[PDB]
């Protein structure tokens, strides 16, 4: 039964239900169907005159649910079909699906952006020696309490066609993957289908990633990378397909995310997982007057019922679509287009992959030890999923530039921003407030030549502390960042 | 009837004279090593060492009884996306007999053989897991550092045996399985230390270490040039469109 | 207060979990036992004897065709009422914060044995915890008083801290 | 819209060039000084740190910071930097 | 939780709406716990810093 | 709790209703029999929620312990709190030494 209609303090009912003829082989597991039928009654085999219930169906009813079993097949009918082209052909599409996602929330955009080309998703691809290459990204949105992370899991798990919800804690290792259960009439094993298989082709949401069991976390490897389960159990052994695409939701090891702790302490996740995320996106809270006051007058709009009439109108105004036209915009745009790139795409994508990398060197120089945020080729497989999936939002066939200059941005918004998180310092600091006194500027080749050339210390300690200098705010940066401005 | 869609294919004479002529190149190692997944870069010597594991050694069966292995066995253990796994895929797909399997997907029972009854007869039998149903194959394991106990003790038997002995329901049985194994592996830490340390590189014990005759070890070193070729050629590999279908459409030297 | 369902599409929790933080003998325990008597449904856990699945809910083998069944654990049992822990610092992390998804999101999501099934648990959780070193300290903050983190702290909306201060009179009147 | 570039080499945007060690190249880069007070060329892709030590300019011109010019010359990977064979 | 606290108070009196006296006592409330919850060297200035929205 | 479907087993506070329970090396207990004394005492009422059974028990007992000082003798010098390994709230719901 649905979870929103449960009695109070009871369990929710299994049924069993029959179908006959053409109404078999309609539904997969996991969906919310409206169903008509005769309520009739059928002796069982298994007191006193007690005859079991059950259902037979006359009719299947889904808005949700599509195409029965998955074919790839068009069942999207003529005109719906062209108001989807029309969609396709807008010129702010993307501003549309990002309203579209959580407008109960505010802030987060670069989060609902990662949430879209999440739905959307990338192209599965088939090469000739048997490179089976992922075709969906994966999501981790790791940061403070209240922060409205679980909300966007639930958004996501309403908005997604195939989509289901659990628990870090109510989870288990034959929960999330498939599992091997006895039937009791034959005593024969058989493998039933877990969270991961009946979100196979969709989304599967995770809340308290951080929680999970360390045998437990590690038997969603195969399941978000090679897109499959292997499983040899109880004599049985099989490779189930779980094209499953992964959206999970942590906190760090400390209660609250500490910008004055090292990233290394907050998060005591091995580096193998965050290769496997595509969008680490770490959030915190600035205390802005701003953003707190927009957030409390937000809140108060939520609360009041002003936010249903804002929605409503905005609906009508045309720059945010439902759930019902969404999903169905999910499966079409994932059932018609799967993009290619263009070759001038992949000069940019290489360029940026090299130039992150490069970076990557500069953020693992001065700590001296390995970042637990890595940046891998699979990132760059990343990057290319986050392309295909902004070409698959317009039924773009090919990822041009335009596109690929958004991923960049994206990936610099979650990722590279996730990952850029003793007497030189002071000696520095006492020189050059005697060196420059208040309201007066210095040229950056003048503390080059005199700082460095001199050796007084290294570049790096320049590089550092006029960084530490800016962020105290009594030394800035003016003139194009060529001049040193003691703001005083 | 009942067809076996050819598992050992069957050679035409053509094509015994294109393999008698390329026997004779001095570089048909190098060819065929190569010609092992083209997708991946890199790993050109651990592509040989697969290409002498799909052809593995002769076995020799001395008078006295001394099983002496011909079956070579390859882990591969280093940093993440280095593609073991996708090396583990190619030699699923590319071998004549291939069976996965996954650290928290299996068990030791399930592995070798498990005793269940017979539906027609009645009767208890066994029925071969996967190291055993592999035989005369490869078994392509992965997340090899993180299996239960169990599981280790009934791999690290065949590894040391060759032979599995279930002596349970009744029943004395001893199973062959002269199998090849290639495995991928990851550190104990979340990357592989550049300390040399011997105890940090797998969280097995050595003494499973001891019976794979190649441990490799990769390491995902940050560099400009080489990291700079891996991205040209996978978005050279990323830009395939496969014959006959439409561009941009889903899929169905 | 008022669960609120926006459009079909947003929800929020309406019921308040309050924390007792207090040094002992100050009757923290009497009033969880009032509310034990008052609420319409009430469940009591504490201490050690609160497991992670004897909270929230859990998965059981009947003993009749071996199939795996979902069992109601304390949380099922408070769906419209009050859930009552005694001694919260005291029991297990693991079983402490086992909690979240009812005490933030009210419901139960479970994926387990071939089971996932999202139940409701509209809790209101009310814990009785002691501060660090038995007494609780005036001139500390709260952060290194409790034993407890940032997010099980902060999904409490009010956190009652009492102090046993000696009292000429308010002892004579007690 | 030139007959030499319809010829003698083609342009690449200036971020490729980060990766490719010891490859001749021609550029179209607007001149600047950056922070650290080096020479530079940036496209909308990007920006490289130059050297003119060794540089034959077209007689003829004028060159000031600001100008867009062609640059032919070698990228290297070791600091950073590209050495100028000519400008124009 | 404010909201929900205003809620309950309105809900004490059977009033199905609520008043300003209700968000009076339910920021009187939060207001409270958070200068209970403080350290006794700023409990005088926290107190005297949200004096203007609990007594008005 | 036992499986047998769990079951409760009565811990000895349980067997002495309205009795005496005398509890010998009453120092080292364990850190749940700590937390289940911590309400076994003032409440009377030891409450078990555990996988699918839940319960509250009534166990109206009067302790009786004898607790030996860790580290050897009594010291007289020190004071009676440091000479016993339970913590404040445990011995604040004693009614005499
Ligand atoms: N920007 C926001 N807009 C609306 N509600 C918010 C926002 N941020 C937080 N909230 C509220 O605060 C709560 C935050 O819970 P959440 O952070 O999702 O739990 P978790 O810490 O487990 O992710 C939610 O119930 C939500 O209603
Ligand atoms: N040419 C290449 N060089 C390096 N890595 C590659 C190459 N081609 C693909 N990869 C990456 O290797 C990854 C697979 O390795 P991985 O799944 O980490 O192995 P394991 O599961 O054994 O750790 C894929 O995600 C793929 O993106
Ligand atoms: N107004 C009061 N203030 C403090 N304690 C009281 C008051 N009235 C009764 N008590 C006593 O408090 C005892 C219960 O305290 P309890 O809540 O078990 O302590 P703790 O808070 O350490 O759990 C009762 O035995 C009762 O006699």
């Amino acid at each position: 039964e649905i979870p929103e209609l449960v009695p109070v303090g009871e369990m929710p009912r299994n049924l069993t239900m029959t179908c006959d003829r053409y109404l078999t082989n309609k539904v997969i597991p996991g969906t919310r169907v409206t169903i008509v039928g005769i309520y009739s009654i059928y002796n069982s085999k298994n007191g006193v005159a007690i005859r079991t219930p059950y259902i037979k169906i006359l009719g299947i009813q889904s808005d949700v649910e599509t195409s029965s079993i998955w074919n790839s097949v068009t069942m999207f009918t003529e005109e719906e079909e062209e108001e989807f082209l029309q969609l396709s052909r807008n010129p702010k599409l993307y501003e549309i699906l990002t309203n579209s996602i959580a407008p109960s929330i505010f802030g987060n955009e670069d989060i609902k952006k990662a949430i879209v080309c999440l739905l959307m998703g990338g192209s599965k691809k088939i090469l000739p020696d048997g490179m089976r290459l992922r075709g969906d990204i994966n999501v981790l949105l790791l940061g403070d309490p209240g922060t409205a992370k679980s909300q966007l899991l639930k958004f996501v798990e309403k908005v997604s066609p195939i989509a289901v919800y659990t628990s870090g804690k109510g989870s288990s290792a034959a929960g999330l993957t498939a599992s091997v259960q006895r039937d009791p009439m034959t005593r024969e094993f058989y493998l039933e289908g877990g969270a991961m298989v009946l979100a196979d082709g969709g989304v599967v949401c995770i809340d308290e990633f951080d929680k999970m069991r360390d045998e437990d976390r590690v038997a969603i490897h195969e399941a978000m990378e090679q897109q499959t389960i292997s499983i040899a159990k109880a004599g049985i052994t099989t490779v189930l397909n779980s094209r499953t695409s992964v959206l999970a939701a942590a906190n760090p090891i400390y209660g609250r995310y500490d910008d004055l702790k090292s990233p290394g302490d907050n998060i005591d996740f091995q580096t193998t997982i965050l290769s496997r995320f595509d969008m680490i996106f770490i959030v915190k809270d600035d205390h802005n007057e701003e953003r707190d006051i927009s957030i409390a007058n937000h809140v108060i709009n939520i609360h009041t019922g002003n936010a249903n009439a804002m929605q409503n109108q905005q609906e009508e105004n045309g720059s945010e679509i439902s759930i019902e036209k969404m999903k169905r915009y999910i499966t079409y745009c994932r059932l018609k287009c799967a993009p290619r790139l263009s070759p001038q795409a992949a000069e940019k994508l290489s360029s940026n992959f090299v130039t992150i990398r490069k970076q990557l060197l500069i953020n693992e120089l001065e700590s001296t030890e390995r970042s637990s945020i890595p940046i891998t080729i699979r990132q760059l497989e990343a990057i290319i999923r986050i392309t295909e999936s902004l070409a698959k939002l317009e039924l773009s066939p090919i990822a041009q530039e335009r596109h690929v200059d958004e991923a960049i941005r994206l990936f610099q918004a979650s990722t590279m921003d996730a990952a850029s998180q003793l007497s030189e310092i002071r000696r520095f600091e006492q020189e050059l407030k005697r060196r420059l006194p208040i309201g007066w500027s210095t040229s950056y080749q003048t503390l080059r030549r005199e700082f460095v050339d001199t050796h007084r210390f290294s570049q790096l300690a320049l590089d550092k502390a006029l960084y530490a200098l800016e962020k105290h705010e009594t030394i800035q940066l003016r003139h194009q960042g060529q001049n040193i401005y003691r703001s005083g | 009837t009942v067809y076996p869609l050819a598992a050992r294919q069957m050679l035409t004479d053509f094509d015994i004279r294109n393999i008698n002529k390329l026997s004779k190149k001095k570089d048909i190692f190098d060819i065929l090593s190569q010609s092992l997944a083209p997708s991946i870069y890199g790993h050109d010597h651990i592509k040989k060492a697969i290409l002498l594991m799909l052809m593995g050694g002769v076995e020799k069966n001395l008078e006295n009884g001394s099983h002496l292995r011909g079956d070579i066995n390859i882990l591969m253990v280093g940093d993440p996306s280095t593609a073991k796994s996708q090396l583990l895929r190619f030699v699923l797909n590319t071998a004549s007999l291939a069976i996965a399997t996954t650290g928290r997907g299996s068990s030791g029972v399930g592995l070798t053989a498990a005793v269940t009854t017979d539906r027609e007869t009645g009767e208890r039998r066994l029925e071969a897991g996967a190291m055993v149903l592999a035989d005369r194959g490869v078994v392509c394991i992965d997340e090899f550092d993180k299996m239960t106990d169990v599981d280790r003790v009934a791999i690290h038997e065949v590894m040391e045996q060759q032979t599995v002995t279930i002596a349970k329901a009744g029943i004395h049985t001893t199973l062959n399985a002269r199998c090849s194994v290639i495995a991928a592996a990851n550190p104990v830490f979340g990357q592989y230390d550049v300390n040399r340390d011997p105890h940090q590189n797998i969280a097995l014990p050595d003494s499973l270490l001891s019976r794979f005759d190649l441990l490799f070890v990769v390491t995902d070193d940050i560099n400009e040039i080489r990291d700079r070729s891996i991205s040209e050629h996978v978005l050279r590999t990323h830009r395939y469109l496969p014959p006959g279908y439409l561009e941009g459409e889903p899929v169905r030297p | 207060g008022v669960p609120k369902n926006v459009n079909g599409k947003h929800s929020i929790r309406g019921d308040i979990n309050v924390l007792l933080l207090g040094d002992p003998g100050t009757a923290k325990s009497q009033i969880l036992k009032y509310v034990e008597k008052t609420a319409h449904r009430a469940v009591f856990a504490t201490g050690q004897g609160a497991s992670a699945v004897g909270l929230t809910a859990s998965v059981r083998k009947d003993p009749i065709t071996k199939e795996w069944t979902l069992e109601g654990g304390a949380l099922v049992l408070a769906d419209k009422g009050v859930c009552l822990i005694d001694e919260f610092d005291k029991m297990n992390d693991q079983d402490r914060t086992s909690i979240h998804e009812a005490m933030e999101q009210q419901s139960i999501s479970i994926s387990k044995a071939g089971i996932v099934t999202t139940l409701q648990a509209r809790c209101s959780i009310i814990a009785a915890a002691n501060p660090n070193g038995g007494r609780y300290n005036s001139t500390l903050p709260l952060a290194q008083n409790v034993s407890l983190t940032e997010p099980i702290l902060s999904r409490f909306d009010i956190l009652c801290v009492v102090r046993d201060l000696v009292d000429e009179e308010a002892d004579e009147r007690l | 819209r030139n007959e030499n570039f319809q010829s003698s080499m083609s342009i690449t945007p200036i971020k490729n060039l980060l990766g490719r060690d010891a490859q001749n190249f021609l550029l179209l880069g607007l001149l600047n000084k950056n922070f650290k007070g080096n020479w530079s060329l940036e496209d909308p892709s990007g920006s490289v740190e130059i050297d003119i030590s060794q540089t034959i300019p077209t007689q003829g011109h004028y060159y000031v910071p600001g100008c867009m010019v062609l640059v032919e010359g070698i990228y290297y990977s070791v600091g950073n930097k590209f050495h100028v064979t000519s400008m124009t | 939780s404010i909201l929900r606290i205003a809620e309950s108070f309105a809900k004490m009196r059977l009033s199905e709406f609520v008043s300003s006296y209700d968000l009076d006592r339910a920021i009187k409330v939060v207001v409270d716990s958070f200068v209970d919850a403080q350290k006794v060297s700023v409990r005088r200035q926290l107190r005297r810093s949200f004096a203007i929205y609990t007594l008005g | 709790v036992v499986r047998d479907d769990y079951t409760i087993e009565a811990g000895a506070l349980m067997l002495a209703d309205n009795g005496i329970c005398c509890i010998d090396e009453f120092d080292k207990m364990d850190i749940s029999d700590q937390v289940a004394i911590h309400e076994a005492m003032e409440q009377q009422t030891i409450s078990i929620a555990k996988a699918g059974i839940h319960a509250t028990l009534n166990a109206r007992t009067s302790i009786l312990a004898a607790a030996n000082p860790v580290g050897g003798r009594y010291n007289r010098k020190l004071s009676l709190r440091g000479n016993l390994n339970m913590t404040a709230p445990i011995m604040s719901r004693f009614d005499l030494f």
